[PDB]
C-alpha cells in the first residue's frame, strides 16, 4: 500500500482488492472475485481470465 | 482506440516491475543484506553498530537486533528481517548467520535462473534437499539424552553459544551463570521453562566480570524510610498490594460529616486504623514487609517504630518474583494475612551499588524459588545492553536444548556432511531436480566459508581439505579450526549445537526462500 | 594467514560485475538465427531499429563506465568480425558472472587471469583442432557461410537472394589468389529510400545519387566518359585579380571574349569526343558556368557538377579514368568509355544515375538497397556489410567452423576435462571459466523456447561423442548435425570473440577503484 | 575582527597543518594501489565529456586529472609531472614515498619537535641516502653483452606492472629494438606509436621500416621499390603566392585568361623542378593541389600530402631525406632513399608501408590490442617505459630495485642516525622507517605478510646483502641480479631528491589563506 | 490450460492439438499434466474439482 | 542501465506498438470505400485541410511514436507509389499487424510468423 | 541499488572505522590538556540558556555538555560517565588512554593486522597488567597515623589538578576532616555542600 | 616568518592558483585583505621590498 504495508496474494480476488481500480467496468471484475471468492475461492483466478 | 486512460490512480506513479528481471532485483537486494551479515558470524566475526533515530546507538552482533534496528525500503528485505526476528525467538543465535543461509541460497539460486530456470522445480528440489538434510542431519546427530545430570554439556554449549558475543572476556562464568539460572527455574517435567521467571538486571558499573547472578531477587527500591537499616539477618517478609493508608472503596463513596463528635471520632479512628494493621502486622510476627502501593508518612514512620522494614511503590512482576522466590502469598488485606502466608528467605539487603548513586535492594533468598535473578556489572551502558541480549539468548539455547536432549558438534562440520550427504543423493536425483540438488548444496557450502574468511584462513583451502577429512573419514566431527587449533575434531573442541538450531534454521529458511522463488511482479506506489 | 583490510575495491568490483551481467543479459535477447532485433530513440529524436548488438551499443548511452569498455569491446569485434558482436559481449558478461562466483571464493583476481590466460591457450589449440580448411574457390561454402551469417537479422526476409549478392560482390572485387585483407570501402553501398528489400540490387558498373544537370539528355549509349576538377566558369585567380573598366570597347569585348573563352572550353572537350560530364565541388570558388551547360547542351553532352572529393578515387577506381585539372591534360587517351551510362528513375521521381558496363574494369563495385521502411533499409545494410565482413574474415583465413554454439559446448567440454586435468584452484577458474561459455547454447534454447537445460546438457551428452558437427537445430527445434545444417562461421570469428573477450575481462580484475574527476 | 573579504580564509598551524596532511594521506592511500609489480590501475572518468574516461595506473595522468583543492595536494600533484616529465614510472613511488614523509612526520608534530629541527635532519638523512645510493650504483660500458642484457632487464621492471605484464618478454625487445634504433639519440618523437583497435595486445609490434597514416593521391603507383623520395613544405593546394598581397588589374578578360594559364605554367613547372630530382616519391605536410597531382601522376611518381610536421621529422630521420624547398640545386640537397614503399592494409586501413629503410633512425610501434584505455595506457606505458629507456642510454649506470636498494639507504641512515646522538636522530629514525614503509606496501599490494619480510630483508642488509632484494612471484627476499630487478640510478635519485624538497616545503608552512574565489 | 503451459513454459499450442484431438474421442478426464508437460487422465491422477 | 531513459520489453512494448498501430487504424478507418468520408485539421491556427486520402492526411499529423511514422512513412511510398490504397493499405498492415501480434500474444514465435507471413 | 529510507547511511569497515576513529582522537586530544597537576580547563557554554556557561576541568561534565554525532565518540562519553560514578577523575586519564589506544589501533589497520587478533592481545595484555597492577598494590589499614597521613596524600594529588591547587593544602584539611566525619559511611549526602558568591576560596571553610 | 628559524605561509589564488613563499611583501602581496589599514601596511611592506 502506499502506507508501506507490503502484501503478498496468490488469490488474485486478493490481489484485486489490493488492486484499487479506478476504472468503473474492471471494478465490476472486481466485484465478480468477491462473490466467487464468497462462493468458492481460487480460481477467481481463472474466473477474471 | 489509442488513448490515455486510468485504471488505478496515480497510474503515473504507480511503478512496476514484473519477472526475472524483478526476481533478480529481489536477488540483489537479498545479496546485499547477506553480505551484510556475512561479518557478523562466529567468535572471529565482528558485529555492528546501529544509530537510532533519536540519535542514540547500539553495538550488537545479534542479527535479529540488527535488523530490528535496521530500517530498510525494500520490502522483501522486511521479510528478511522479521524473518530473522521470527528465528531469534524461536531458538537465538544462528540468527549469526540464518539470513546468510538464505540469499547466498538464492544468489546461486539466479544461476539456475540465469540458466532459464523456472522457479516452481526450483522452489521444489531444495525443499527436498531441505527434508534430505535433516533426515541426514538428525541421524547423524548427537545426543544429551544420553547424559547424566548435564552440568558440563550445558557449560560447554553456553560457552559455544558466548563463544560469538563480546561477552566472551569471561564467558566461562557467564556460561555457569546461565546453566545454574535455567536448571533452577527449568521444569523437567514439563520440557519448558518460562524466562519470565528469570530477572535479568543489569546495573552499569563495575567490570564485567562483577557481573553476577544471584539465587534470589534484586529490587531497584531502597528502603521506605532512610532510618530504616540496611541489613536484614532473618527473613519473615510481609507481602503486601494494600497500601498503608485509609481504605477507600472505589466505588463512589463519600462521608458527610456534620457534628463536632463526628470529626473526633474519625479523628480518633484516623490514627486508630494505623496502629490496627501497625499491630495487625506485628502479630502475624513478620520480620519484613513489603507494599506494591504507597505509605502514609506517619505509619511508616510507626512502621518504623517497630523495626519492621517496608518497602514501598514496588513493581508488579518482582513483587511475586519476591512471592514465589519466597514461596510466600500475595495478600490485599491487613486482616487475612496469617504467618504462613508470609515469605521467608535467607538474606535480604540493600546494596549501595553505585559510588555515588542511590542504591539497590537485593534479597539473598536461602531456600529453594522457582524464580531467580541475574546481576550485571560493567563499564558501558550498551555493554550492559549487549550482555543482556547476549545472557538472555543463551537462556534459550539451553531451554532449547531442555526441549530436545540431541545436539551436534557446530563449527560447521554439520551442515558439511548435508551437502556431502546431499551430493550423494544428487546422483540418483533424477532429472532437473538434480541440478537443483548440487545447486542447494553448492548453496548451503557458504557458511564455513564464511567462517574460514571471518578467520582470515583461506575458506576454500580450508573447506576442501576439511571436506575430504569428512570425506575420507565418516566422522562428521571435524568443523573449522576457528581459534587456530590444529585439531578439526570440534567434538574434542566442544563446539557444539542443537540439532533443533539447525533444524529449524534452516528449515525456516527453505520455505522463505520458497516464498522468496515464488513471487514475479511488484507494484510499487511512487512515493 | 593475512588479513584484508578494504573491501572497497571488491564491492568496486562487484559493481562493475552486476552492471556488465546486467548489460549482456539485456542484449542477451538479440542473438543467432533466432535473434530479436531492438530499437532505441534517441534524446535528440532519432529512432533505430537494430538487430546487431555493436549498433545498438553504439546507441547506447550507458553511465556505467565498465560496459562501456564493453561497448568499445564490440567495436573492435565490429571493426573484425561483424557478427558475434551479438556473441561476444554475452560470452564477456558470462565470464565476469563466474568470476563474480571466484570472487566470494576468495581467489585473488590476479591468478585467475593467467589461468585464464591458460584458460585461453587451450581453446584456441583447440579450436584450431576443430576448425575445417577450405579454399576460398568455393562459391557455395562461401554462400553457406554467408546466409549463416545471414539468418541472424531481419535480412532473412530475402536472405536467399540477399546472400548471392554479397558473395558474387566479394568475388568481383578479392583478388582469388594472394588471400589478402581486400578493404570493403571499395565496395559502394547505396541507400535509397522506397523500393522492397527484394528490389535491393548489385551495380557491375557505377551508380551516383547526384541529378544531373542537362535538361534533355537522360540516356547514352556507348558513352564517353570525362571527369573535370578544374572550374568551368569566368576565370577566377586564386589571388585577387579584377577586370577595370575605364573605356569604350571593354564592354563587349570582355563580354564577348568570356564566351569565347568558355567556348574554347566546351570546343576543345568535344574536340576530345568525350560525351559524360563529371564535375566536383569547388566550393573555393566558382563551379561550372551556367554558360557551360548552355554550351554543352547546345553541344549535347551529359554533364554532372557536385562531385565529391572523398569519392573521386573509388570511381576512377570504380570507371578506371583519371580525371583532368588542366585542358591540355584532358585528351582522348585519358578519356574514359562506358558501354552505356544514365539515370534511372524510381522512387516515382526519386532518379538516380546509373553506369553500367565499363572496357576496364575496376575491382570496386557498388550496391543497391530498396525497401520500404528507411529503417529497415539501414539495418539490412548494416546485415550486408557485415556480410561482407564475415567473408573477408574468411579471406584471411581458409579454415571453416559450423555456426550454432557447436564450437562452445566442444570447448567447455574439452575444457572441463582439461580443467579436471589441471590441480590447484586454476582449475575451478577453468572449471567456472568454460561453465561461462555453457551460456551461449542456453540462450539459443532460450531464444529458441526451448529446454536449454535438457537440451544442452543433451548436447554435451550427445557431444561426448556428437562432436562439433552435431548441435541444436533451429529449424526442426532439436539436436542435430549443424553441418548437415549447413550452418557454419570462419574459425576466426569465435577466435577473435573469445581471445578479444580474455584480454578485456584480464583488464577487468586489475580494477580496483573509480575516482570522480573535475 | 573580520580583516578579509567574505569568502577568505585563514588556517593557522595547526589545521593548517592538519588539512595539508589529511589530503596528502588522502593522495598517497588513494594510489598506494597502484604501485608495485602485483599494484592495481584506477579508471578515471569525466564529470561530462560523454564520459571521457581513462583506465590508469600511473598517479601522474592519475594526478593529472583529479581535481583537488588541498593546495599541499596541488603541490604534489605538480611535483610528480615534473617527475613524470623526468622517468615517467615511479610517480608511483614518489608521490606515495612523500606522503609516508607526511604521515610520519606529523607523528613527530605530536611529539612536538620544532619543525625547522626535522627540516635539518632529514636534509642531513636525505644527504647521507643519496651518497650511499651513489655508492651502490652500478656501471656497464662497452659490455654490450651485459650492457644489453640489463638493458631489457631494466624494462621488465619498468613493464611489470602495467596490463601488458602478461607478455613482458615481448613488448621488452620491441622497446629495447626501438631504443637502439634511437642509435643515442633521445628524442621519443623518432618513434611514433600508432594505436589502432583490432588485434589481441600480443599483435602489436614494431614495423622493420616505417608505416603512414595518409592517403595516397590520385591513381599514383600504390607501391614502389627502390624508392627515391622527397620531402617538402612548400604549399601546392595553397598556391604559391607573394604574401604582401598584390592585386590584378586588367582591362581584357583575355589578360587574366592567359594569366590563370601563365599561373598554370608557373605551376608545372615547379613540379618539373621537382622532377628535375629524378624522384619518384615525393612528401609535403602541405595539402598539395590535385592538378600538380595529375603532373605528378602525369610522372607516373607517387607522392602523398599534408603529413604534419612530426612524420616529417620521422621521415626524415628513418631515410635521411632533407626535407627542402624550391629545389633549387638538386646536387646540394640529399634526397630520401628507401628500398620499398607498399600499401598495407591493417584493422580497417590501408597503411603507408616503408620497407628497406636507408636509416634505422625513426621507427613506429604497431598497436594491436582490446580496449581504446587498453590501447591508450598500454601507449602510456611504453612512452614511459622509452623514457626510462632512453636515460638508461643517456646515462648507463644502474642500480637494482625491489626495495632493496631504499632499505639499504634506510639502514644507512639507521647508522647515522646514532652518530647524530640529538632530537634529530628521531628524525632520522623517521625518514628511515618511511622508507622501509616503501616495499612495505609492495608487499602489501602482493599479498604476503609484509611485516617479517621487511625485518627480514632489513635483516639481511644489515648484515650486508646488498644485493637481496624481494620476490614479487613468489614473495620473498632474493639475489636482484639473479633476478634482474634493476632500474636507473637517476630515477631513484630524483626520487629521493624530489621527494626530499617536497618534505621541506610542505613542513616549513604554518599558514593557509584561501582568496575568495570569483 | 493455455494459461498454465505458459506458467509452466510449454507448447500449448501442440498439447492443445494433443489435447483437443485426443478429446475428440479417447476420454473426457484427459487433461494437462505439469511434471509430465502432456495430457494425462488428470481425473485418475486426482485433480479433482 | 542508461541515463535519461528507461526501457520496455516483451508483452508492455509488443502490446504497446499494437495500440500505436491499431490507433492509426482508426484514425483514418472512415475515409475509404464509395462511401469514405473525408478528414479534416484545425491545423493550430485555423487553417484548416479538408481531406480523405491519409498520406495527406498522416503527413500533416504529428506523431511521436515510431512505429506509427513508420506506418506514417509507409503511406507516402504508397502515394509515391499508387495515389490510393491510401483509401487501404495502412489500415491492411496493421490489421495485419493486429491479429499476428495475437498469435505472438500467446507465445508464437515472430520469425515463425515471419516465414508464413513472408510466404503469404 | 538503494535498500534503506532517505537519509539512512550504511558505512563498512573504513569509512566506518575512519569516522569513527578520527572522532574517538577528536575526544581525547579535545580532553588532553586538562589532566596533569599543571593541568588546564576549558569553557562550555549554552548555546542559549542566558549563555549557561561552566569553566571546567573536570572532563566528564566537559564530555556530559558536549553533543557528539559520532557514536563511537558518544560511547565513550557514556564510559567516563561511569568511571565519573566511580571515581570522579581519571576520566581524564580514561578518555585520552583509550583513544590512544584507538589511535595505534589504527596503525595496526595501517599495519593491517586483523582487528580480531587486535583484541585478543589485548585483552590478554589487559589481564596481566591488572594482575601486576594489582601485585603492586599497597595497603595501609590501622595504621591510622600514615593511614591518615596518606589519606590526605591522595587529596591533594586529586586536589593538585582542580583550580584549588594553589591551596591545596587548605582543602587538604578541609575534606580530611570532612571524610573523617563520615566514621564509615559510605553517604556523600550526608555532606552538604552550600557555595555562595562573596570571600575568597581561602575563606570557604567547614 | 621572520629568520631562519621562521616558517612560512602558502598563499591560495582566486583561480584556484597556490603560492608558498616567505617575502612578506609578497605574503601580503597574495593577501586580499578588506580593511583599509592593513592594505597600508601591504603596499608598506611592497614599498620597502
Amino acid at each position: 500500500d502506499g502506507r508501506g504495508k507490503a502484501t503478498i496474494s496468490n488469490d488474485g480476488a486478493t490481489i484485486l482488492k489490493l488492486l484499487d481500480v479506478v476504472h468503473p467496468a474492471a471494478k465490476t471484475l472486481v466485484d465478480i472475485a468477491k462473490s466467487q471468492d464468497a462462493e468458492v475461492g481460487d480460481g477467481t483466478t481463472s474466473v477474471t481470465l | 482506440y489509442g488513448r490515455p486512460f486510468l485504471i488505478i490512480k496515480d497510474q503515473d506513479r504507480k511503478s512496476r516491475l514484473m519477472g526475472l528481471e524483478a526476481l533478480k532485483s529481489h536477488i540483489m537486494a537479498a545479496k546485499a543484506v547477506a553480505n551484510t551479515m556475512r561479518t557478523s558470524l562466529g567468535p572471529n566475526g565482528l558485529d555492528k553498530m546501529m544509530v537510532d533515530k533519536d540519535g542514540d546507538v547500539t553495538v550488537t552482533n545479534d542479527g535479529a537486533t540488527i535488523l530490528s534496528m535496521m530500517d530498510v525500503d525494500h520490502q522483501i528485505a522486511k521479510l528478511m528481517v522479521e524473518l530473522s526476528k521470527s528465528q531469534d525467538d524461536e531458538i537465538g543465535d544462528g540468527t549469526t548467520g540464518v539470513v546468510v543461509l538464505a540469499g547466498a541460497l538464492l544468489e546461486e539460486a539466479e544461476q539456475l535462473l540465469d540458466r532459464g530456470i523456472h522457479p516452481i522445480r526450483i522452489a521444489d528440489g531444495y525443499e527436498q534437499a531441505a527434508r534430505v538434510a535433516i533426515e541426514h542431519l538428525d541421524k547423524i546427530s548427537d545426543s544429551v539424552l544420553v547424559d547424566i545430570k548435564d552440568t558440563e554439556p550445558l557449560i560447554q554449549t553456553a560457552k559455544t553459544t558466548l563463544g560469538s558475543k563480546v561477552v566472551n572476556s569471561c564467558h566461562r562464568q557467564m556460561a555457569e551463570i546461565a546453566v545454574n539460572a535455567v536448571l533452577t527455574v527449568a521444569d523437567m517435567e514439563r520440557r519448558d521453562v518460562d524466562f519470565e521467571l528469570i530477572k535479568v538486571e543489569g546495573k552499569v558499573g563495575g567490570r564485567l566480570e562483577d557481573t553476577k547472578l544471584i539465587k534470589g531477587v534484586i529490587v531497584d527500591k531502597d528502603f521506605s524510610h532512610p532510618q530504616m537499616p540496611k541489613k536484614v539477618e532473618d527473613a519473615k517478609i510481609a507481602i503486601l498490594t494494600c497500601p498503608f493508608e485509609p481504605p477507600k472503596p472505589k466505588t463512589k463513596h463519600k462521608l458527610d460529616v456534620t457534628s463536632v463528635e463526628d470529626y473526633k471520632a474519625l479523628q480518633k479512628y484516623e490514627k486508630e486504623k494505623f496502629e490496627e494493621m501497625i499491630q495487625q502486622i506485628k502479630e502475624t510476627g513478620a520480620n519484613l514487609a513489603i507494599c506494591q502501593w504507597g505509605f502514609d508518612d506517619e505509619a511508616n514512620h510507626l512502621l518504623l517504630q517497630n523495626n519492621l522494614p517496608a518497602v514501598r511503590w514496588v513493581g508488579g512482576p518482582e513483587i511475586e518474583l519476591i512471592a514465589i522466590a519466597t514461596g510466600g502469598r500475595i495478600v490485599p488485606r491487613f486482616s487475612e494475612l496469617t504467618a504462613e502466608k508470609l515469605g521467608f528467605a535467607g538474606l535480604v539487603q540493600e546494596i549501595s551499588f553505585g559510588t555515588t548513586k542511590d542504591k539497590m535492594l537485593v534479597i539473598e533468598q536461602c531456600k529453594n524459588s522457582r524464580a531467580v535473578t541475574i546481576f550485571i556489572r560493567g563499564g558501558n551502558k550498551m555493554i550492559i545492553e549487549e550482555a543482556k541480549r547476549s545472557l538472555h539468548d543463551a537462556l534459550c539455547v539451553i531451554r532449547n536444548l531442555i526441549r530436545d536432549n540431541r545436539v551436534v558438534y557446530g563449527g560447521g562440520a554439520a551442515e558439511i556432511s548435508c551437502a556431502l550427504a546431499v551430493s550423494q543423493e544428487a546422483d540418483k536425483c533424477p532429472t532437473l531436480e538434480q541440478y537443483a540438488m548440487r545447486a542447494f548444496a553448492d548453496a548451503l557450502e557458504v557458511i564455513p566459508m564464511a567462517l574460514s574468511e571471518n578467520s582470515g584462513m583461506n575458506p576454500i583451502q580450508t573447506m576442501t581439505e576439511v571436506r575430504a577429512r569428512q570425506v575420507k573419514e565418516m566422522n562428521p566431527a571435524l568443523g573449522i579450526d576457528c581459534l587456530h587449533k590444529g585439531t578439526n575434531d570440534m567434538k574434542q573442541q566442544h563446539v557444539i549445537e542443537t540439532l533443533i538450531g539447525k533444524k529449524q534454521q534452516i528449515s525456516l529458511a527453505t520455505q522463505m526462500v520458497r516464498m522468496i522463488l515464488k513471487i514475479d511482479d511488484i507494484r510499487k506506489p511512487g512515493e | 594467514g593475512a588479513y584484508q583490510d578494504r573491501d572497497k575495491p571488491a564491492q568496486i568490483r562487484f559493481s562493475n560485475i552486476s552492471a556488465a551481467k546486467a548489460v549482456a543479459d539485456a542484449i542477451r535477447t538479440s542473438l543467432g538465427p533466432k535473434g530479436m532485433d531492438k530499437m532505441i530513440q534517441d534524446g535528440k529524436g532519432d529512432v533505430t531499429i537494430t538487430n546487431d548488438g555493436a549498433t545498438i551499443l553504439k546507441q547506447m548511452q550507458v553511465l556505467h563506465p565498465a560496459a562501456r569498455m564493453l561497448v568499445e569491446l564490440s567495436k573492435a569485434q565490429d571493426i573484425e568480425a561483424g557478427d558475434g558482436t551479438t556473441s561476444v559481449v554475452i560470452i564477456a558478461g558470462s565470464l565476469l558472472d563466474s568470476c563474480t562466483k571466484l570472487l566470494q571464493k576468495g581467489i585473488h583476481p590476479t591468478i585467475i587471469s593467467e589461468s585464464f590466460q591458460k584458460a585461453l591457450e587451450k581453446g584456441i589449440e583447440i579450436l584450431t583442432d576443430m576448425s575445417r580448411p577450405v579454399e576460398l574457390s568455393d562459391r557455395e561454402t562461401l554462400l553457406n557461410s554467408a546466409t549463416t551469417s545471414l539468418n541472424s537479422k531481419v535480412v532473412s526476409q530475402y536472405s536467399s537472394l540477399l546472400s548471392p549478392m554479397s558473395v558474387n560482390a566479394v568475388m568481383k572485387v578479392i583478388d582469388p589468389a594472394t588471400a589478402t585483407s581486400v578493404d570493403l570501402r571499395d565496395i559502394k553501398i547505396v541507400k535509397k529510400l522506397g523500393g522492397t528489400i527484394d528490389d535491393c540490387e548489385l551495380v557491375e558498373g557505377l551508380v551516383l545519387t547526384q541529378k544531373v544537370s542537362n535538361s534533355g539528355i537522360t540516356r547514352v549509349e556507348k558513352a564517353k566518359i570525362g571527369l573535370i576538377q578544374f572550374c568551368l566558369s569566368a576565370p577566377k585567380t586564386d589571388m585577387d585579380n579584377q577586370i577595370v573598366v575605364s573605356d569604350y570597347a571593354q564592354m563587349d569585348r570582355v563580354l564577348r571574349e568570356e564566351r569565347a573563352y568558355i567556348l574554347n572550353l566546351v570546343k576543345q572537350i568535344k574536340k576530345t569526343g568525350c560525351n559524360v560530364l563529371l564535375i566536383q565541388k569547388s566550393i573555393l570558388r566558382d563551379a561550372l558556368s551556367d554558360l557551360a551547360l548552355h554550351f554543352l547542351n547546345k553541344m549535347k553532352i551529359m554533364v554532372i557538377k557536385d562531385i565529391e572529393r572523398e569519392d573521386i578515387e573509388f570511381i576512377c577506381k570504380t570507371i578506371g579514368t583519371k580525371p583532368v585539372a588542366h585542358i591540355d591534360q584532358f585528351t582522348a587517351d585519358m578519356l574514359g568509355s562506358a558501354e552505356l551510362a544514365e539515370e534511372v528513375n524510381l522512387n516515382g521521381s526519386g532518379k538516380l544515375l546509373k553506369i553500367t558496363g565499363c572496357a576496364s574494369p575496376g575491382k570496386t563495385v557498388t550496391i543497391v538497397v530498396r525497401g520500404s521502411n528507411k529503417l529497415v533499409i539501414e539495418e539490412a545494410e548494416r546485415s550486408i556489410h557485415d556480410a561482407l565482413c564475415v567473408i573477408r574474415c574468411l579471406v584471411k583465413k581458409r579454415a571453416l567452423i559450423a555456426g550454432g554454439g557447436a564450437p562452445e559446448i566442444e570447448l567447455a567440454l574439452r575444457l572441463t576435462e582439461y580443467s579436471r586435468t589441471l590441480s590447484g584452484m586454476e582449475s575451478y577458474c577453468v572449471r567456472a571459466f568454460a561453465d561461462a561459455m555453457e551460456v551461449i547454447p542456453s540462450t539459443l534454447a532460450e531464444n529458441a523456447g526451448l529446454n536449454p537445460i535438457s537440451t544442452v546438457t543433451e548436447l554435451r551428452n550427445r557431444h561426448a561423442q556428437g562432436e562439433k558437427t552435431a548441435g541444436i537445430n533451429v529449424r526442426k527445434g532439436g539436436i542435430s548435425n549443424i553441418l548437415e545444417e549447413l550452418v557454419v562461421q570462419p574459425l576466426l570469428v569465435s577466435v577473435s570473440a573469445l581471445t578479444l573477450a580474455t584480454e578485456t575481462v584480464r583488464s577487468i580484475l586489475k580494477i580496483d577503484d573509480v575516482v570522480n574527476t573535475r | 575582527v573580520n580583516i578579509f573579504k567574505a569568502g577568505a580564509d585563514e588556517e593557522r598551524a595547526e589545521t593548517a597543518r592538519l588539512t595539508s596532511f589529511i589530503g596528502a594521506i588522502a593522495i598517497g592511500d588513494l594510489v598506494k594501489s597502484t604501485l608495485g609489480p602485483k599494484g592495481m590501475d584506477k579508471i578515471l572518468l569525466s564529470s561530462g565529456r560523454d564520459a571521457s574516461l581513462m583506465v590508469t595506473n600511473d598517479g601522474a595522468t592519475i594526478l593529472k586529472n583529479i581535481g583537488v583543492d588541498n593546495p599541499a595536494a596541488k603541490v604534489l600533484v605538480d611535483m610528480s609531472r615534473v617527475q613524470d616529465d623526468e622517468v615517467g614510472d615511479g610517480t608511483t613511488s614518489v608521490t606515495v614515498l612523500a606522503a609516508e614523509l607526511l604521515r610520519e612526520a606529523e607523528s613527530l608534530i605530536a611529539k612536538k619537535i620544532h619543525p625547522q629541527t626535522i627540516i635539518a635532519g632529514w636534509r642531513e638523512a636525505t644527504k647521507a641516502a643519496r651518497e650511499a645510493l651513489l655508492s651502490s650504483a652500478v656501471d656497464h660500458g662497452s659490455d654490450e653483452v651485459k650492457f644489453r642484457q640489463d638493458l631489457m632487464n631494466i624494462a621488465g621492471t619498468t613493464l611489470s606492472s602495467k596490463l601488458l605484464t602478461h607478455h613482458k618478454d615481448h613488448f621488452t625487445k620491441l622497446a629495447v629494438e626501438a631504443v637502439l634504433r634511437l642509435k643515442g639519440s633521445g628524442n621519443l618523437e623518432a618513434i611514433h606509436i600508432i594505436k589502432k583497435l583490432g588485434g589481441s595486445l600480443a599483435d602489436s609490434y614494431l614495423d622493420e621500416g616505417f608505416l603512414l597514416d595518409k592517403k595516397i593521391g590520385v591513381n599514383q603507383p600504390k607501391r614502389i621499390e627502390n624508392a627515391k623520395i622527397l620531402i617538402a613544405n612548400t604549399g601546392m593546394d595553397t598556391d604559391k603566392i607573394k604574401i604582401f598581397g598584390s592585386r590584378v588589374r586588367v582591362d581584357s578578360t583575355a589578360k587574366v585568361a592567359e594569366i590563370e594559364h601563365a599561373e598554370k605554367e608557373k605551376m608545372k613547372e615547379k613540379v618539373e623542378r621537382i622532377l628535375k630530382h629524378g624522384i619518384n616519391c615525393f612528401i609535403n605536410r602541405q595539402l598539395i593541389y590535385n592538378y600538380p597531382e595529375q603532373l605528378f601522376g602525369a610522372a607516373g611518381v607517387m607522392a602523398i600530402e599534408h603529413a604534419d610536421f612530426a612524420g616529417v621529422e620521422r621521415l626524415a630521420l628513418v631515410t635521411g631525406g632533407e626535407i627542402a624547398s624550391t629545389f633549387d640545386h638538386p646536387e646540394l640537397v640529399k634526397l630520401g632513399s628507401c628500398k620499398l614503399i607498399e600499401e598495407v592494409m591493417i584493422g580497417e586501413d590501408k597503411l603507408i608501408h616503408f620497407s628497406g629503410v636507408a636509416l634505422g633512425e625513426a621507427c613506429t610501434i604497431v598497436l594491436r590490442g582490446a580496449t581504446q584505455q587498453i590501447l591508450d595506457e598500454a601507449e602510456r606505458s611504453l612512452h614511459d617505459a622509452l623514457c626510462v629507456l632512453a636515460q638508461t642510454v643517456k646515462d648507463s649506470r644502474t642500480v637494482y630495485g625491489g626495495g632493496c636498494s631504499e632499505m639499504l639507504m634506510a639502514h644507512a641512515v639507521t647508522q647515522l642516525a646514532n652518530r647524530t646522538p640529538g632530537k634529530e636522530a628521531v628524525a632520522m629514525e623517521s625518514y628511515a622507517k618511511a622508507l622501509r614503509m616503501l616495499p612495505t606496501i609492495i608487499a602489501d599490494n602482493a599479498g604476503y605478510d609484509s611485516a617479517d619480510l621487511v625485518a627480514q630483508l632489513r635483516a639481511a642488509h644489515s648484515e650486508g646483502n646488498t644485493t637481496a632484494g624481494l620476490d614479487m612471484r613468489e614473495g620473498t627476499i632474493g639475489d636482484m641480479a639473479i633476478l634482474g630487478i634493476t632500474e636507473s640510478f637517476q630515477v631513484k635519485r630524483q626520487v629521493l631528491l624530489s621527494a626530499a624538497e617536497a618534505a621541506e616545503v610542505i613542513l616549513r608552512v604554518d599558514n593557509i589563506i584561501k582568496a575568495a574565489p570569483r | 490450460p493455455r494459461q498454465l503451459c505458459d506458467n509452466a513454459g510449454f507448447d500449448a499450442t501442440n498439447i492443445l492439438n494433443k489435447l483437443r484431438a485426443r478429446h475428440a474421442q479417447g476420454g473426457t478426464w484427459y487433461g494437462v499434466d505439469i511434471n509430465n508437460e502432456d495430457i494425462a487422465d488428470n481425473f485418475e491422477a486426482f485433480v479433482w474439482e | 542501465l542508461s541515463v535519461f531513459g528507461d526501457r520496455s520489453t516483451g508483452e508492455t512494448i509488443r502490446s504497446q506498438n499494437v495500440m500505436a498501430a491499431a490507433s492509426i487504424a482508426n484514425i483514418v478507418k472512415s475515409s475509404l470505400g464509395p462511401v469514405g468520408l473525408d478528414k479534416m485539421l484545425v491545423d493550430d491556427i485555423g487553417d484548416v485541410t479538408i481531406t480523405n486520402d491519409g498520406a495527406t492526411i498522416l503527413k500533416l499529423l504529428e506523431v511521436e511514436h515510431p512505429a506509427a511514422k513508420v506506418l506514417c512513412e509507409l503511406a507516402d511510398l504508397q502515394d509515391k507509389e499508387v495515389g490510393d490504397g491510401t483509401t487501404s493499405v495502412v489500415i491492411i498492415a496493421a490489421e495485419l499487424l493486429k491479429n499476428a501480434d495475437e498469435l505472438v500474444k500467446q507465445k508464437i514465435h515472430p520469425t515463425s510468423v515471419i516465414s508464413g507471413y513472408r510466404l503469404a
